[PDB]
């Protein structure tokens, strides 16, 4: 039930330790990294525009 | 009781009249004008004023000069003109609080109901903040020093209502507005530590200066709490706060990502048109 | 495959069992417990067709029950069964890789140290096979931050949410850094 | 209401208009179906109007 | 001529020079001057404001507005909104005073 | 390896060198020394042999750098005999000689005669992350920053002509 | 200069004059099953294919019998 994430968690078999965390900022990197990856084709098509007009 | 104030720039700008009206005599004393306001929300709001002629000696500080009929009258007179608006106080535009203020200040505790003080400068060269309303009531003292008026500084903020803003405004056209971004956070930015240096500087000078030349309860018992405050910041060890550097420091990192993503952006249509324009007009132009 | 409702015996290509027999191993491995219990163990699809071979339901039930002992036992079955075919040939080498890695992802997911005790009897293995696995699979596989033996003990820290959440964009950052000094190669040329 | 401050007003005499909100008067009273009392100064509430 | 044109010549560098400065001078102001008169026109539209109703736009930038009353009447559009809100059924709001639109209403 | 780029002029270039290219990482001395030369034609009539010969002693070096991929503990059978170095004193020293480079991480420790290391490739995720991307912070946004320089200029050179 | 290219292109036609489509008809035989199956897949399958083309290459087969004897 941590695999299906059901809660926080993670075990131990050599010292049986229990340890509970959480990450609640999860939307930074989310909008950061569809911004990169829109932006992608924002500068391969302004490429693909310079490249055709030059060569 | 009352936790601020409003003092509107009429009755500054009537200050500025108390500075017109002189007519170069020699004097040029704290003269008092009669403050008007709103006593009725739990918030003082000054609308406007009017002055009255005062007169001390040279040397007697406790000799001074009032009027009851004046007072009346032209109380009376604006109250006929404007209801809404009652007295509520008094200012002297001295920079220095005199023996004589608790006594002049009494006879409009009496006729008035508790009047506020404002002690504001006659050369505005003060970078701080002119105005200060300090509340006549009498408090009781720890050491055992029987009750006396007692001028404590109620927080005050500089407000215009509609037109003042207005008529302030076309007659400047210097100054600028809010406008964040670069500029008005910047300059805030830029003269920010000499505004906290030259209060800093300011005050433990001449207070240091009262520490060894000084005596008369200067109340001695409010430099106990006042350095035990300053002693509440210990020069901080920062390691539980390093991880918030990473925190700003990973905000800025989002701050960085977006300027260069961006404006890398904004280089597009320079990228193109700097070739399809110059290159076309070119080729068309012979 | 999930048109799978509305396959059906295509004897001009494909019989429906066979297409349930190569779909099986696309879902098998390429997905994971939230694609699988999603599609798959909802589905009633496989449900009817699970039936038709008791190997199936083995390897989907001890595979999602994570029962190493028992599915490396019958694992020789689609080793064998993986080689000697058409289309699905040339790819045994990967198929296997990539489900013991995506297996050992899956007890090491929700497992931060383990001992080599309990892995041994999981995997039903002896420990120097696990040692050579897992040291392959550090920069061979790429799973996960480093292992020590100083302890004899699966350790593993994982890092992998707070910072490397942010630091997944570097790389991108690096890129396009690049693609703007390609931006700076369109310059005056 | 569109803006959570700021709504739209229907007068009596037929022209419709959008007002502010009072630094007083809070959100209770000010939700919809409620007649209200304006100013022709600035379009302010000083009160509602409980119908009747 | 030719080598008074080095020292002739040196004095068009200097005049040249001088209108660095000033084109910094210019380039700093007139922006600041720029977001003085957009905050300018920006505190102009107020939210106070009476809501019309559109009925047709007969020319470009400038169109005709049915009012509450039932009166029609001939404003030029404020240059900042696009053609979206040239929407000839539309919920349109013009100033209590200016009568320009500031923004339209979703129905 | 090649990667990213598919060409058949590279894929020909480097058809003499993927053996030995694949052979590096293994780095079983005996059997690709003679694989080398084996088949050393114009890799090794490519002049002087200098970077292959630094190489034929590298192999050792960087699959021990593999080791430090591997685990700490260094024994004296199993990853001495699979190093195909058998001795105690050998495996040290030139386990040592990995040490005084200073690109890996190790704890020189003998409590029993066994050497431990502490293996730490903690990444400074939590580990002094401020002065860690701090330089990364000044040396990406200049790059950024004359870029947006890159941007500001040739738009200068485009109004220049109108 | 770009002409620097002639001669190095030179050496690729004596490359390619080794060899006449001796590598390119016997490597397509490795490519005929390559074709169009995404090469960075193939470096990491040619990288343990190539580890495991020496021994143990299947060897699932094997640990069955690695169960009782280890």
């Amino acid at each position: 039930m941590i695999l299906d994430k059901k809660f926080h968690g993670i075990l131990d078999q050599g010292e049986g330790v229990l340890i509970i965390f959480d990450e609640p900022p999860v939307d930074k990197t989310y909008e950061a990294a569809l911004e990169t990856i829109q932006n992608m084709s924002k500068v391969v098509d302004s490429l693909y525009n310079k490249a055709k007009k030059l060569t | 009781a009352v936790q601020k104030v409003v003092v509107h720039p009429l009755v500054l700008l009537s200050v500025v009249d108390h500075f017109n009206r002189i007519g170069k005599v020699g004097n040029q004393k704290r003269v008092v004008g009669v403050l008007l306001g709103s006593w009725q929300k739990k918030v003082l709001d000054v609308s406007n004023s009017f002055a009255v002629p005062f007169d001390e000696d040279d040397k007697d500080d406790s000799v001074w000069f009032l009027d009851h009929d004046y007072l009346e009258n032209m109380y009376g007179m604006f109250k006929k003109v404007n209801a809404r608006e009652r007295i509520v106080g008094w200012y002297h535009t001295g920079p220095k609080l005199h023996k004589n203020d608790i006594a002049i200040n009494e006879l409009m505790k009496r006729y008035c109901p508790n009047s506020v003080l404002v002690i504001i400068d006659v050369k505005p060269k003060d970078l701080g903040l002119p105005t200060e309303a300090y509340i006549s009531v009498e408090e009781v003292h720890d050491d055992g020093t029987p009750t006396s008026k007692t001028f404590e500084h109620v927080t005050s903020e500089i407000g215009a209502e509609e037109a003042e803003e207005v008529g302030v405004e076309h007659l400047l056209r210097d100054i600028k507005d809010t406008t964040v971004g670069t500029l008005s956070q910047r300059i805030t930015n830029q003269v920010h530590g000499l505004k906290g240096l030259n209060s800093k500087l300011l005050d433990i000078r001449s207070y240091l200066e009262k520490v060894a030349t000084g005596k008369l309860p200067i109340n001695h018992q409010i430099i106990y709490q006042l350095q035990d405050v300053f002693n509440l910041l210990p020069d901080v060890s920062l390691q539980e706060f390093v991880k918030a550097f990473y925190l700003k420091t990973n905000d800025q990192m989002v701050v960085v990502y977006l300027a260069s993503l961006i404006r890398s952006v904004v280089a597009l249509h320079n990228l193109i048109n700097n070739k399809i324009a110059n290159r076309d007009a070119e080729k068309k132009e012979g | 495959f999930l048109d799978t409702v509305s396959t059906f015996t295509s004897y001009e290509l494909m019989d429906y069992k066979t297409f349930v027999t190569y779909t099986v191993y696309v879902s098998m491995i390429a997905l994971e417990r939230p694609d699988l219990r999603e599609k798959v163990i909802k589905g009633a699809e496989i449900l009817e067709v699970l039936h038709s071979l008791p190997a199936v339901r083995q390897y989907l039930f001890s595979l999602y029950e994570c029962r190493y002992s028992v599915f490396f036992q019958s694992l020789a079955v689609v080793e064998q069964e993986m080689k000697k075919d058409w289309l699905f040939a040339p790819h045994y080498r990967y198929y296997v890789r990539e489900m013991r890695i995506h297996a050992y992802s899956q007890l090491l997911e929700s497992y931060r140290s383990l001992t080599l005790g309990y892995m041994a009897e999981a995997f039903g293995v002896g420990v120097e096979f696990i040692d050579q696995e897992l040291s392959r699979f550090i920069a061979a596989g790429r799973l996960h931050c480093k292992i020590d033996k100083v302890n004899e003990i699966v350790e593993t820290n994982r890092p992998d949410s707070k910072n490397w959440q942010y630091q997944e964009t570097i790389k991108k950052g690096d890129l396009l850094l690049n693609r703007v000094q390609k931006l700076s190669r369109v310059i005056n040329m | 209401q569109l803006t959570e401050e700021k709504f739209i007003v229907k007068a009596t005499n037929g022209p419709r208009y959008v007002v502010g909100c009072r630094r007083q008067l809070d959100k209770s009273k000010l939700k919809p179906g409620t007649r209200v009392a304006l100013d022709m100064t600035t379009l302010t509430i000083m009160r509602y109007l409980p119908r009747e | 001529d030719l080598y008074s044109r080095y020292k002739k010549l040196q004095q068009e560098l200097e005049f040249l020079e001088v209108q660095e400065e000033y084109i910094k001078d210019e380039q700093k102001n007139l922006k600041k001057e720029f977001l003085h008169a957009q905050e300018e026109v920006k505190r102009i539209q107020s939210i106070p404001l009476v809501i019309g109703q559109f009925l047709e736009a007969v020319d470009q930038n400038t169109a005709i507005v049915g009012s509450t009353t039932g009166s029609n009447y001939y404003v030029r559009i404020l240059s900042t909104i696009d053609r979206e809100l040239l929407k000839p059924n539309a919920s349109v709001a013009l100033h209590k005073h200016s009568n320009a639109l500031v923004d339209v209403l979703p129905p | 390896d090649r990667l990213q780029f598919r060409q058949p002029s590279l894929k020909r270039s480097l058809m003499p060198y993927f053996l030995l290219t694949q052979a590096v990482r293994t780095g079983n001395l005996a059997k690709f020394n003679q694989v080398l030369d084996q088949f050393g034609e114009k890799f090794q009539a490519d002049g002087t042999y200098t970077l292959i010969i630094r190489l034929r002693h590298n192999v050792i070096k960087t699959g021990v750098r593999m080791i430090s991929l591997s685990y700490s503990r260094i024994s004296l059978a199993d990853i001495a005999q699979k190093l195909q170095l058998d001795s105690p004193e050998d495996a040290e020293f030139i386990v040592a000689k990995a040490i005084r480079d200073g690109v890996i991480e190790a704890s020189i420790n003998h409590e029993k005669g066994y050497v431990q290391s502490k293996e730490m490739i903690d990444i400074y995720s939590t580990r002094e992350p401020q002065l860690a991307f701090h330089q990364r912070i000044s040396f990406c946004l200049d790059i950024h920053n004359m870029s947006v320089k890159a941007m500001r200029f040739p738009p200068k050179s485009y109004n220049k002509d109108l | 200069m770009s002409e620097k290219k002639q001669p190095v292109d030179l050496g690729l036609l004596e490359e390619d004059d080794e060899f006449e489509e001796f590598p390119a008809e016997d490597w397509a035989g490795l490519d005929e099953d390559e074709d169009a199956h995404v090469w960075e897949d193939n470096w990491d399958d040619d990288n343990v294919e190539d580890d495991f083309s020496n021994q143990l290459r299947a060897e699932l087969e094997k640990h069955g019998y690695k169960m009782e004897t280890s």
